């Protein structure tokens, strides 16, 4: 149905009313979101249908209609913007400087902004407007607060 | 059945609210895609 480039809300009618379970990015005719949002289930865009194409539970990513297209990366220095799309609230750009997730396989960016679980899949942007990853998969620190990773896929 | 609704454009906005700290955390990632803290 609607395949215009932009940020989108992922909704469901299975629960009470209309519940927002996540967010995604439409870029180059492919819808990108986090695996824990849809669980690999088919999405609907008005009358049109979006079927999964690629997915991975460890990476926590999933693409619809085609392969993963987002391939920009955080430069390890600059401030970034989380285009937060919270449930029931308007889309909003929040600027921050990312921290680091030090792992056994390497270092990853991390945004320390706390948002509802329905905000999962909201894109993180560089000064050019490029999508450097998605917000929604991270950890809970001693402060109770949420620190999410900057989760990016791979473009073949 | 899940559905999608447009929420906006993907653009950088000058003069946006600047908030949030930059922490260096020691983390682990399991086979289920779940992060956990290592201390
Ligand atoms: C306390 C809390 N606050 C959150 C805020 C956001 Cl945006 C998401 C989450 C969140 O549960 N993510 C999430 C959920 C399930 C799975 C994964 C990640 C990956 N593996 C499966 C939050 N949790």
């Amino acid at each position: 149905g609607e395949t215009t480039d932009g940020v989108y809300r992922v909704m469901t009618r299975r629960l009470l009313g209309s519940t927002q379970v996540g967010v995604g990015v439409m870029q180059e005719g492919v819808f990108h979101t986090m695996w824990h949002v849809t669980k690999g289930a088919a999405l609907r865009s008005g009358e049109g249908r979006l079927d999964p194409y690629w997915g991975d539970v460890k990476q926590d990513l999933v693409s619809y209609c085609g392969p993963w297209k987002l391939d920009a990366a955080w430069d390890g220095l600059s401030e970034v913007q989380l285009l937060a799309v919270p449930p029931g609230e308007r889309a909003k750009n929040i600027q921050t400087l990312p921290g680091i997730f030090k792992t056994k396989d390497g270092d990853i960016g991390a945004v320390a902004l706390d948002y509802p679980a329905g905000t999962s899949g909201s894109p993180i942007l560089d000064k050019c407007g490029r999508v450097i990853g998605l917000y929604g998969n991270g950890v809970v620190i001693k402060n109770g607060s949420y620190v999410s990773a900057i989760t990016q896929g791979k473009r073949e | 059945d899940m559905y999608i609704e447009r929420a906006g454009d993907i653009t950088w906005e000058k003069d946006a609210e600047v908030t949030g700290n930059s922490p260096r955390l020691d983390v682990a990632l399991d086979e289920s895609g779940d992060f956990s803290l290592v201390e």
